[PDB]
Order: structure tokens, then C-alpha cells, then sequence
RNA sequence: AGGUAGCUCAGUCGGUAUGAGCGUCCGCCUGAAAAGCGGAAGGUCGGCGGUUCGAUCCCGCCCCUG
């Protein structure tokens, strides 16, 4: 006979994915950093080396906050936590940050205006692109298995130089094993270090950022991203309690 | 799409093969090379394909068939050798003798479209004349494709005249590589990748510079408009009847630009080839001296499309003695516009301030092929070069004469050097950053390929980047050039040793414990939207001065009626509860752990703080203090059956006590004690609402929602809710040392009569205070009202367990402790022993 | 790399049982004197094959535990004798189960690394020491308060503890009738994961309870954690937004046909349109007939691409009724 | 009124102390190793010198 | 072109909302259900306003969807 008088609930799959990501980096000696969702333009853009009156900034899908001259906004990414961490902590710094980010994208099967990102930041003496690649590989092997590989190719972000995009390769994927775009990365821009009082000739660093809804989508094969954000209990319960 | 760049592979190969003859690569390998150096190939479009009799023809006659609604016409076409065919078409954009592309029976068109001889209308239609869309050549299906005069004689294979073996690449250029917004830039990048000699298409080595014997037009310029260079050169006596040749119109169409009159077609062709936006003016319509100046406070101006636009004091425009001529590098007006009436033109080549163009084209809400490139900086060194290229190409097609006069303005100081200042960088700086030992001379060679002159001096390089690379300003920028050309795949993967971290903070750990505890108790987590439902606080009937109404507002929400950011988590939860219920899931418990947004009077904007140094401590405090308060809340809602029905019984509906228990689940997860006191606080039921205290600090509310709120909001009847401010709950790190006596316990029950509105917790606390240390446990198990008790009274019965720490407690010792508890409850809550 | 999947699972089971009212105890490995005789176990019961300590602190307790229940039952009796009579306890610990291959290994030289066969020798010579999870319950499962008189512990509470452990382990679990001391032969389930037995649960035997001085109605569960396979699922749930059709079906079967078998037959015939099935009534009486029982299930149908009509749902309901008829002999209630 | 129909339980304090100790070293990059309670004299004594 | 009961839909072209279907509630049926019959409750006829003694109906503006 059925015996469950207190049916099990469920923590959200995105939250559980965040927890696994967090535990992965904690086990490597990293720590978790935090920042608010409503952020100043100073930290979301200016301190991150974004140019002003320039398409690299103005053509971002940004939720701006009234009044017109407030320079307040819903953060478009978790990268302003890079600025907050470097201002609040002594070097060296090895942190990640996981939180909500906001873009003006209509909710559909592959887009959601409210999503989650994992930000990574490492600032130390002698850090190089090879250390960035070692971290991404370990990150990939923990979220996708021992067969996971990472591919890096040049790109652009105002707060990194060089900048790159991260592709991931994992077995038992969608249409077989293939390269899937995962996130962005690069060496921390020296202007970012100078905007926090750090000598670029002594310290270097790398950063990265991946969206969790996107990661959960192509890893699990979730067709419709609407199910991740609408709160239907039928989407969450099959994932388990999460205790 | 402001970062797009379309171009045919044949044009790219042509520019590259000038320096490296016979260079040719597959489109797949070319795609992988572009991605390896940092150019996103969004789509690789091969043209065609066609098979069978697809040949160019010449329409011999057009017997127009009347009587129908649409202008249907029958056309006789020569497919070469004077073998005439009969085709029927409905297009009306071609005359007798125009060159067209026909598809004879047996041919196949993209995709899966076999042409056959079918009877239609009053004549026989063995074939058809094709359009640009039907041939997978252009994006125009409104009219039939008509080639320019002399493209190919009738009978030539259509796959060769249209170049259907070509492939067009659609690229998304990053905003730091505006020089790649052209064939000149992309061809240079490919020569760097394949280590090829490169001949600059904007170099004077192709054709000698056109002569300059005097100024071409009176021109005054304001200095603060930000323009760095302005060039003028007239071409007198053009044939308006002449059109552009096929190789030019084909490449123009494949790049997404539709051809018009040849005076404008050369401006767009040169813009695509060299990257310098080009604008053609009508010299006959120019009246007086030209001037570059900011606009007045309300000086309006009409564009070439006829739309007048209110200008700002920061807009850069050109204006003569009559009226305004153009808006900087945004768009030109109809005054100097070149038409079929025009014959004398005055070509302009100007570099505008990128920031000025970006502000104006964004405020006026009109981008353009010229504005996108000006926003990303244009190489000023090629202004006259592209101008001479544009004047020579125009006179060659329209049959004019290049005027030997030229006007050029290089600023208040005649700037001769357009290169950014030089950069000093250690020779092994790319090696250390990449973690790779590059071969000797790799950095200097790679920095030379991109156009920078380098001078070695010991272990330090002096790199002077070229004028088309204003993005190269620091050693880090030069590092990116070396690494991306050498290939990032050669960078090894080493795991850095991180120092001993401290793990999760107490707050991060508590957030997990609360999630685990609520999930195990049946609650399903949701991710709550911060955008409040429209009019939610009016549905709740909140007062006008309720602090929750003081919301932060978004200027550009996705839904116009939902711009306010949530000051409470309940509206989002209630929205998800309604969503589940409307889908047939009516027994639902949801929770959320998220921040809210609560602005104060101190919430305001902070002006830009300089980013060339670390902000001061007061500047850091300014930015923090200016943001709305964003505390972390935990909240939950319940509707329907709390316990489902099964073989055990009919289940149990959700009650306010279930919300009270959710409070205690959160309290236990937080390792804090909690008291619940009666309160009246919308949207809760005023008789079923507790305010939650930790010590003497309020931390939230719980209970059943107000029935009026439930009806107005379309909620399930009896819905309950809880919301707590996690940041108001203090962190606790207790170190218990429990007293565990092994001696026997004495069990006694006490039945106390109190007034009906005396809270049971107050009676229990009074009993506990009098019983002393011998009392180990107290539990209320009966609340009774009735005629045996009396009006306005109630009877509470507690189970008491007494135990001594060092001895077997006797019944008398326990009774003495029980009597002292009864005396305490009598003095504190007026309890009377039940008789 | 952090915690292994097994270490992480041990935590989840502890958190889940603790939140459900269970108090963890640290179980002693030294068995109570004559515990298996109190249980009335057969002479050849594998649990009697214990490892023995030569120098125990108590002379009459030298045998090492092959099961966690005796230690738990000892702590349950300790709590009850101290006036704490409504008690739920659990333990996560290894047992000691020697085999015929269990023997001593002579000294291996320590001036070098032992060979691979020497390492295998030492491992193979030790008794099997699998990790078990176990729990016991007595008295009131739900206490009394202003809501009602509480609810006494029942065998279904042990069945739910199994499902709490299964959910914490992210595995599916089936319970089948079994007779296995010290459990009540009519209130004992054997727990399977797939076709692999992993333990037992239910109410203890009344004869065992009396001989052992246990509270009446004591229930117990013991599972072998190492027999539960590790699972790393990646769900992708189908969430249709289209309306659901609600229908109930009342089926009459023989009284000894397990309700789970009837539900599985209903599910197998209903097809993909069936989203949820729930048993909410088990009825016997003269209206039904002797040796029979009536089960009533709540059915929720839903289509993935359209609003399901009543006829479409009824066709799916009729197919479920036909399936239950062929598989368990169910008869539609009239 | 009291509302807890399902009283809270408790993991053992020694186990919780072990968990905190474990988490401390995991956050430093260390890992957890395991071994049986019934052990050979080879590993308990002889191999340990 | 339409907006009409909680939802889905006909009707009423200035002076008692003509009505259905589902749903909800209520009786018959069942130990209790589902399904079925049976009956009831249930309509400022889109907001803002005019016109009129009086507007779901006619006039102005606007929300809404194809
Ligand atoms: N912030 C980027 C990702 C990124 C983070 C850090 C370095 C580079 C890229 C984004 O939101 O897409
Ligand atoms: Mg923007
Ligand atoms: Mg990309
Ligand atoms: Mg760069
Ligand atoms: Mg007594
Ligand atoms: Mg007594
Ligand atoms: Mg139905
Ligand atoms: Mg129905
Ligand atoms: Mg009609
Ligand atoms: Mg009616
Ligand atoms: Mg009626
Ligand atoms: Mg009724
Ligand atoms: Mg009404």
C-alpha cells in the first residue's frame, strides 16, 4: 500500500546545479563570493572596462532602473562581483559567485530574461592562461564526467584581455558527442586590476562565466526553458528532494 | 544586427590572392580558420545550386495579356543560337531585350524544384524567368532578376554568370575589431593566419593618387565636433542613364546591399572593400560654403526619407547656407541627395567621433552601415585613398571626368601621423601570459603581420600599432594578437594550487539547510520573478503609505504593466501557486529563498567615479549606500490538501497552523528560538496571523491569507503563507551540553481554566516558570470549551514529566512542583485549577 | 575532488531520517547475550555466523553484530525504561559478516611493498563489513496535541522509512510480502531495487517482542546500503500546459491481490495519457462480497499537445480497466 | 498553539562534529579516505612499524 | 471583424439579458467515488465618457486578439 502521508518536495534543479558547482570549487580550496542583483553602473560596466557611449555597452540587453539619470540597473552578469571581491579581500583571490542575472530577452524555449550565472575569479602572482585552462577542465570534468574536454577560442569581453569562449565536449550528449558553447573567459584586464588598486605588473588573473540554465538545458536535454522558470511542481519533483 | 559582416568568398580570395597567387581553401577549412583567430561565423551560405538547362536569355517581345486582374504578360526569350522559347510570367520589372535567367524544362532549382512544361493561362509555359530569391542568390522575390546590360550573351550557363559556385559568409565581428568590417580587414586577417604576403587594397601601390591642385569646395569646421578628417572630391558630368556592371552589383547584393544609381553603388562598394563609409552628394544642389557644427537647442532637420527629427546640442551635422545637409555619420538629407536628375557629384570621406555618432544614432533610433562602422572607429589614414578609389570607380562606370581638385581637413593641427602612441612590452610577455614557450621571434613576427612596426632594444619591444588598430593600447592588447594567431589550442592545461580555503560561510550553509528542510517537508522551490504583478498591492488592499508600496521601478520592462520590482516574495509565489492550480495541481506547497528590493530615501544614483585608480573608502560607501536595501527573504505558500488522501484516510486540508509549522521548520534549520504573537498585517487574515519574533526582533509573519485578498486575487480558498527576513534572523553557533538524568521520571497532568483569549503559550510559560528545574517536559494535549467550563473560558490540559538529577523523584516531590506551577499560572494568567 | 557519491549519500540519508523524526544512535558492535535465541532464529540462519572477540569487556557479549537491529533495540529499551516511550531511532554503520574465506594471514614482510596478491589476500581474509542503515520505532509516531490524540506506530511507518531512504538514494524501490524473523510474518516486506533484495521492514514479531521485553507494536527496518546501487540521473520532465481530465475508477479484486499490482496493471493499460494515479480507498463489506476488496484510484489524464476530451480520457480509462482485468482479474465496481 | 505534528529528530552530535571536520579539510583540497573496523594485524600494527 | 455568467460560445439593432455547453453547488445513484441523469445558483453585455427621462444596442477615445 502507499505509505507517504507527507509527500516529498524538491529544491529547484537550478539551485541543485549551483550547489554541485559550488561544492566542486570549494573542494579545490576556492570560496563563494556574493553581490546584489540591483547593481550600480559603476560596478556592472565602468569598473569592468566597458566603454561609454559605445555599442559594446549601449547594445547590451540591460534593464535600466528609474529615474533616467540613476545609473542603477539589474545586473546583466555576475561579473560585478569581480569588482566587489577585489575591493573587499586581500590578495590572492580564488572565488566563484553564483546568482541571478537579467537581460531583456523574451522568455522562450531557449531564452529567459532571468537566469543564473556562475562567475569565477582568480588573482595571484604568476597566473597564466594555462591555469585558466586547468580550472575549466576540472570544472568540466566535475559537471560532465571524466570524458569531458574544453575548447577555447578567441573572443572579446571588455574586462578580459585576452578574451575567449569556452566550448565543452562530453560523452552521451545530444546528437552524440560534439562541441557545445559553454561560457566566456579570459585573463583579467589590467584596467580592471587598476580600478581596484592592484598592480598589474605584480598580479595577473583569469575569470570565467557560464549560465546555469543553458548548462542544464544541453546537459539534461530540457527542450523548453520555460519549464525551468515557471514553477510547475511537475518539473521539479522528478529531480528529488535535494537533501 | 549592428555587428554583422556579409561578403562573398570570391571577393575575399581575390583580395588575398593578389599577395599570394593561387590561394584557395575549402569553405569548411576557412570557417575553422576564422573561428581559430576569433571571428564568429554565424552562417555559411553556398549559392545555388542549379542543374540542367539554366541559362541566361534575352526577352524578344512582351505581348501583354489583358483581361486579368494582375498584369500577366507572355514573353519570348532567346536562349542563344536564336532558338526562341515561350515563357509566361507575372513580373513587370523588365522590358524587351533585358537580360534574364530562365529555367527550361528539365532544370532543377533550389531546392527540390524541377521545372516542367505546364500549360497556364492562354499560352504555353515551358519554362520560367527566375528571381534572385528563386535562385538562392538574393533576398528579393518581388521582381524578376534582370542582369545589367552586357552581363553575358544569351546561351551562357547561368551557374557561371551568377557565380553559383560561390559561398557567402555571414560573420559577427566583435566590437573591438571594427577594422574587420570590410574586405580589407578580413583579407588582412587571413594573410596573418596562413602566413601570406598581403597587398593592402587601400594602398597607393595599386593606382597613383589623383592630383590635388586646389580646394574642391569652401569648408569650415568647428573643432569641438570631434571630426578627425574630412575630404571632398567632385566628379563632373556623369551619365544618369548608365548603371553599374554585373560584378559590382553581384558583390553588392551578396553583401546585403541593394543597388540603386551608380553614384551610390560605388560609395557602398568602396565602403565594403576598404571599410571607410562613403557618401555621395549632388554638387548642383549644394549652395554656398559647407560647415560642420553642433545643432541649436531645437533646430529640426529632415532626412532623405523626409522625416524631420528634433536635434540635440550634442549632435554633429553638416549644414550650408541654405539648410542642413546631413547628420554627421548617421544619414544624409534630401537636399544634396543624388538622383537620376543629378549629373555632378561631390563625394565626401569623413571620420566622425565614434562616441558622438553612437549617442546620436541611438537617440534618433536609426542605425546604418555607416554608423555601425563609425561607432567602431574608421581608419582615418585611408580617407583620400578611398576617395580617389571612389572617384575613379565612379567615372569609369558613369563616364565622367575626375576633377583634379581636392579638399582635405586634418584638424586644427595638420595631423600627419595617424598611429596610436607606441607601446613598450617585454619580449617574453606573451610567453608568460600564455604559459607557452613560443619559438624565438614569434612575437615580433606576429605583431608585424597585424601592421605594427616593432623595434628591438634588449628584452623590450617598442610596438607602434597601425592606424586601423586603435584597440592596441597596452601590452595586454598586443598579447592577445600573438596568442590568437598562434592558436589558443597550444596552451597547456595545468591546475593551479589554490591556498587552503575556508569553505562556506555560516549564511551560505544556513541557506542550504533551510532548503533541505522545507523540501523534505513537502515544499517545492520556485525561482521567484522580481517583477511584481500589476496592481498586486491594490488587490491586497494595502494602505497608501504601506512600506511595501515603495518599489524600485524599471524603465524598460518586458511587460509594460509590470515595471515595479518586488519588495516581498509572496506575489511571485502566489503567481506560481495560481499557475499550478490552473493546471490541475491543486494541492501545492511552494517556497522561495531570494532577495527583495526595498529602496529608501537614501536610494539614489551615483555619478561616474574615475576608474584609473581604486575608489576611495567613502566612494565605496557611497555606492553601497545608494543602492536599495536587498535583504534575503524566505517565503512559502500552501493551498489545498496539506496531507493527501490515501488508504489511511481523507487527508487533511491546509490550515494556518501549517504556516506556523513552516516558521518552526525554518527556525529549527536556523538553530534559533522563535515566538509567535497575534498580529494584524495584510494580506493575512487578522484573526489567523502571527508575527514572528526572535528575541524582541520581528522577523516576519505567517498564517492564513485574508478571505477578501483571496477572492480579489483568484486564489484558492484557505491559502496560507509565511514570509521571513533571513537577514533579521541572527546567526547562532551553540555548543549544547544537555543534562541527561538516568533516574526515573514522574508523570502528572494538570488541567487549567483560563479566559478564552489567553494564549496557550503564555499559560505554558507560567507553568514552566513555577515548576522549577524538576520539570523536564511540558506538552499541551487538550483545549476544551463547553458548558462544563463556562462562557468565555477554555480549559487547557498539559502533560508534565518531572525528573530529578540525582535521585528517584517521589510523588510528593513532584506534586509540590506541580502545585508551584499551578500557583505561577494563577498569578500570571489567572489560571484556575479545573474542578 | 571532494566527497564521493557514497559519502554524500550517507549524509543525505542522515538528514532525511533526522528531519522525519528519527534520532541517530551510535550502535555497539557487541551483540546482546542470546539475542538470536530471543528472536527464535533457526540454527542455520546466516546471522548466527558471527565473528567473536577473545577478550570482551562483558564475558557474555563476545559476538560482533551481523545486524544493526539488536543495538538499536537495546537503545530503544533504554529510552523506554527512562520514561521516553515515543521513540524513533536510526543508525548508519557497518556490520561484520564472516564467511568460510574469513581466516588469518601470517606476517607479510614490511621491508617492501606487499604484492598485489598479498593485498588481495589480506582483503579477502577479513569478514565482510558492508554498510547498513536501520531504524526502529515504538509508541506514538505522531504525538498528541490540540490537533488530536496522535497516531500510534504502524508497520506502514517502517515502509515509509524505506521510501525515505530510497528517495535519499535516488532509487526506485518495490516492497514484496515476505516471512523473515524477527518480523511479523503478516506485516513484513522485503525491499527490492530492481530484482536485488536490499533489506526488510515492517512490524516485529509479537513473540519476539514479548521475549525481548520490547514495546508492543515495535517496528523496524534494515537495509544493506552497499546493495543499493548508486544513481546519477539527469531528468528531463515532460511538462504539458494543457488541461487535465480527472476520473476515478473503482476495481474489485481478491483480498490478497496487492494494491501495487492492481495499480501497475492500470498504469500499463492507460498509456502515456495517464499523468498521475493514486489509491484513496480500500473497501471490504457485504456490498463487495466475501474474500474480495474494492480499490478506488484517482486518475489524472493529460495530453502533451492538446486539450484532452472526456471521450479520449474514457478510452484510456477503459483500456486501463481491460489491463487490470487481464493481469489481476479486476472487475469494474457496479 | 503547538503546531509540530512531526517532531524533529537529530543526527548524532559526534557525526555532526565529524561532518564539520570533514568539510574543513575538503575546503582545503583534501579528500576523505575509508577503512574497515575489523582490521588485520598487518595494517593495524606491523605495517605501521 | 469581434469582446456577452468563473471559462468556452449564440442572441438582443433605445425602455423586463432570449439563452445554451462546461464548471460550481445541490438532491437521485454509491459504504464512499467517477460517470451518468435531475435541478439550482450564476450575467454595471471591454474601460472611459458623452447623447437621452432611460444605453449591452447609437456617437468619441482607448485597452484587448487574428
Ligand atoms: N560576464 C560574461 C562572461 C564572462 C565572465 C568572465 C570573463 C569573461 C566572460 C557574460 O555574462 O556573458
Ligand atoms: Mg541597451
Ligand atoms: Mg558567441
Ligand atoms: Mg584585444
Ligand atoms: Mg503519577
Ligand atoms: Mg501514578
Ligand atoms: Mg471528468
Ligand atoms: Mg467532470
Ligand atoms: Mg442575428
Ligand atoms: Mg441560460
Ligand atoms: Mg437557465
Ligand atoms: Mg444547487
Ligand atoms: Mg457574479
Amino acid at each position: 500500500l502507499p505509505s507517504t502521508r507527507v509527500p516529498a518536495g524538491a529544491r529547484h534543479p537550478i539551485i541543485m546545479l549551483a550547489e554541485h558547482v559550488a561544492d566542486t570549487f570549494i573542494a579545490m580550496g576556492w570560496e563563494l563570493a556574493e553581490g546584489p542583483e540591483v547593481e550600480t553602473e559603476q560596478f556592472n560596466f565602468d569598473a569592468l572596462n566597458f566603454p561609454a557611449d559605445h555599442p559594446a555597452r549601449g547594445e547590451q540587453d540591460t534593464f535600466y532602473i528609474a529615474p533616467e539619470d540613476s545609473r542603477q540597473l539589474l545586473r546583466t552578469h555576475t561579473s560585478p562581483v569581480q569588482i566587489r571581491t577585489l575591493l573587499a579581500r586581500e590578495l590572492p583571490v580564488y572565488i566563484i559567485s553564483i546568482g541571478r542575472t537579467f537581460r531583456t530577452d523574451e522568455l522562450d524555449a531557449t531564452h529567459t530574461p532571468i537566469f543564473h550565472q556562475v562567475e569565477g575569479l582568480a588573482v595571484d602572482r604568476g597566473l597564466s592562461m594555462a591555469h585558466l585552462r586547468g580550472t575549466l577542465d576540472a570544472f568540466a570534468r566535475a559537471e560532465f564526467g571524466p570524458s569531458a574536454r574544453t575548447r577555447i577560442r578567441p573572443h572579446f569581453f571588455p574586462f578580459t584581455e585576452p578574451s575567449a569562449e569556452v566550448d565543452v565536449w562530453f560523452a552521451n550528449k545530444i546528437g552524440g558527442a560534439a562541441w557545445v558553447e559553454w561560457g566566456g573567459c579570459g585573463m583579467v584586464h589590467p584596467n580592471v586590476l587598476r580600478a581596484t588598486g592592484i598592480d598589474p605588473d605584480l598580479y595577473s588573473g583569469f575569470a570565467f562565466g557560464m549560465g546555469l540554465e543553458r548548462t542544464l538545458q544541453f546537459r539534461n536535454g530540457i527542450p523548453d526553458m520555460r519549464d525551468m522558470v515557471e514553477g510547475d511542481v511537475r518539473f521539479s519533483l522528478p529531480f528529488g528532494v535535494g537533501a | 544586427q549592428s555587428n554583422a559582416m556579409r561578403l562573398p568568398y570570391s571577393w575575399l580570395r581575390e583580395v588575398v590572392a593578389v599577395g599570394a597567387s593561387g590561394w584557395d581553401v575549402t569553405p569548411g577549412e576557412l570557417e575553422q580558420t576564422l573561428l581559430r583567430i576569433g571571428h564568429e561565423v554565424e552562417e555559411v551560405i553556398p549559392l545555388g545550386p542549379v542543374d540542367g538547362p539554366v541559362t541566361v536569355g534575352r526577352v524578344a517581345d512582351i505581348e501583354e495579356l489583358t483581361g486579368y486582374k494582375k498584369p500577366i504578360r507572355a514573353c519570348a526569350v532567346d536562349i542563344g543560337d536564336r532558338q526562341y522559347r515561350e515563357i509566361i510570367c507575372g513580373a513587370t520589372n523588365f522590358a524587351v531585350g533585358d537580360l534574364v535567367v530562365v529555367a527550361l524544362p528539365g532544370a532543377t532549382l533550389p531546392g527540390g524544384f524541377t521545372i516542367s512544361a505546364r500549360k497556364a493561362y492562354g499560352r504555353n509555359s515551358d519554362g520560367m524567368i527566375c528571381s534572385a530569391a528563386e535562385l538562392n542568390l538574393g533576398a528579393d522575390h518581388s521582381g524578376i532578376l534582370v542582369l545589367p546590360p552586357g552581363a553575358a550573351e544569351p546561351g551562357a550557363d547561368g551557374a557561371g554568370v551568377l557565380g553559383l559556385d560561390d559561398v557567402v559568409f555571414h560573420l559577427a565581428i566583435t566590437p573591438d575589431r571594427g577594422y574587420c568590417m570590410s574586405v580589407r580587414g578580413l583579407a588582412r586577417e587571413l594573410a596573418c593566419a596562413y602566413d601570406l604576403d598581403f597587398v593592402d587594397p587601400a594602398s597607393n601601390s595599386r593606382v597613383p593618387p589623383l592630383p590635388i591642385e586646389g580646394p574642391a569646395w569652401p569648408l569650415t569646421v568647428q573643432p569641438e565636433t570631434g571630426v578627425r578628417r574630412f575630404a571632398l572630391r567632385p566628379v563632373i558630368g556623369i551619365d544618369p542613364a548608365a548603371v553599374s556592371p554585373w560584378w559590382l552589383q553581384r558583390r553588392l547584393l551578396l553583401c546585403g546591399i541593394r543597388a540603386t544609381c551608380p553614384a551610390v553603388d560605388v560609395t557602398n562598394y568602396v565602403m565594403l572593400e576598404l571599410g571607410h563609409p562613403m557618401h555621395a552628394h549632388d554638387r548642383n544642389r549644394i549652395s554656398g560654403t559647407l560647415g560642420v557644427r553642433f545643432a541649436r537647442s531645437g533646430e529640426t532637420a529632415v532626412t532623405l526619407d523626409g522625416i524631420e527629427r528634433k536635434l540635440d546640442t550634442a549632435d554633429v551635422l553638416i549644414v550650408d547656407d541654405a539648410a542642413t545637409a546631413a547628420i554627421g555619420g548617421v544619414m544624409g538629407a534630401a537636399s544634396t541627395e543624388v538622383r537620376a536628375d543629378s549629373t555632378d557629384v561631390l563625394l565626401e570621406a569623413a571620420i566622425w567621433d565614434p562616441a558622438a555618432v553612437s549617442r546620436t544614432q541611438r537617440r534618433l533610433h536609426l542605425p546604418s552601415e555607416a554608423a555601425r562602422r563609425y561607432e567602431r572607429t574608421v581608419d582615418p589614414a585611408i580617407s583620400v585613398a578611398a576617395l580617389d578609389r571612389c572617384a575613379r570607380l565612379l567615372a569609369d562606370i558613369a563616364g565622367g571626368e575626375v576633377s583634379p581638385t581636392l579638399t582635405d581637413w586634418r584638424g586644427d593641427p595638420p595631423c600627419d601621423d595617424w598611429s596610436p602612441p607606441p607601446i613598450r612590452m617585454g619580449v617574453d610577455v606573451p610567453d608568460r601570459i600564455a604559459g607557452v614557450a613560443y619559438p624565438q621571434g614569434t612575437t615580433a613576427r606576429r605583431l608585424a603581420q597585424i601592421g605594427a612596426v616593432v623595434t628591438h632594444d634588449g628584452d623590450t619591444l617598442t610596438v607602434t600599432p597601425p592606424s586601423w588598430r586603435p584597440d592596441l593600447r597596452q601590452p595586454a592588447d598586443l598579447v592577445e594578437e600573438v596568442l590568437r594567431l598562434e592558436g589558443l589550442e597550444v596552451i597547456p592545461s595545468v591546475l593551479p594550487p589554490a591556498p587552503a580555503g575556508r569553505g562556506l560561510t555560516a549564511g551560505q550553509q544556513r541557506r542550504r539547510t533551510i532548503g533541505r528542510s522545507l523540501a523534505l517537508s513537502g515544499y517545492v522551490e520556485i525561482l521567484p520573478t522580481p517583477f511584481l504583478p500589476a496592481g498586486v498591492f491594490d488587490l491586497w488592499g494595502l494602505e497608501a503609505d504601506d512600506s511595501r508600496r515603495m518599489t524600485t521601478r524599471v524603465l524598460n520592462p518586458l511587460e509594460a504593466d509590470r515595471p515595479q520590482l518586488a519588495t516581498t516574495l509572496l506575489p511571485a509565489l502566489l503567481e506560481a501557486l495560481v499557475r499550478n492550480v490552473s493546471r490541475g495541481l491543486v494541492d501545492v506547497a511552494l517556497f522561495a529563498i531570494a532577495q527583495v528590493v526595498q529602496p529608501t530615501e537614501q536610494t539614489r544614483g551615483v555619478g561616474l567615479i574615475p576608474v584609473d585608480r581604486r575608489p576611495t573608502d567613502d566612494e565605496i560607501a557611497m555606492l553601497d549606500a545608494s543602492l536599495p536595501r536587498q535583504p534575503q527573504h524566505v517565503a512559502a505558500v500552501l493551498a489545498g490538501l496539506r496531507e493527501p488522501r490515501g488508504p489511511w484516510g481523507p487527508g487533511r486540508p491546509v490550515e494556518a497552523a501549517d504556516a506556523f509549522e513552516a516558521v518552526r521548520i525554518i527556525a529549527r534549520a536556523s538553530r534559533v528560538d522563535v515566538t509567535l504573537r497575534p498580529a494584524q498585517y495584510l494580506p493575512w487574515h487578522p484573526g489567523r496571523c502571527a508575527q514572528v519574533f526572535v528575541g524582541e526582533s520581528s522577523v516576519g509573519h505567517a498564517g492564513q491569507l485574508h478571505p477578501a485578498v483571496i477572492e480579489r486575487s483568484g486564489l484558492p480558498k484557505g491559502t496560507c503563507a509565511v514570509e521571513l527576513n533571513l537577514d533579521a534572523i541572527p546567526c547562532s553557533a551553540p555548543l549544547p551540553a544537555p543534562r541527561v538524568s538516568p533516574y526515573p521520571a514522574v508523570f502528572q497532568d494538570v488541567s487549567l481554566v483560563v479566559a478564552a483569549d489567553i494564549p496557550a503559550q503564555a499559560v505554558a510559560d507560567a507553568v514552566r516558570a513555577g515548576a522549577g528545574d524538576l520539570l523536564e517536559d511540558i506538552a499541551l494535549f487538550d483545549v476544551f470549551t463547553g458548558p462544563q467550563i463556562g462562557e468565555h473560558r477554555k480549559s487547557l490540559t498539559f502533560a508534565l514529566r518531572f525528573r530529578a538529577p540525582d535521585r528517584t523523584l517521589t510523588e510528593d516531590d513532584a506534586s509540590a512542583a506541580r502545585d508551584a506551577a499551578v500557583q505561577s499560572a494563577a498569578e500570571r494568567v489567572g489560571a484556575v485549577l479545573r474542578g
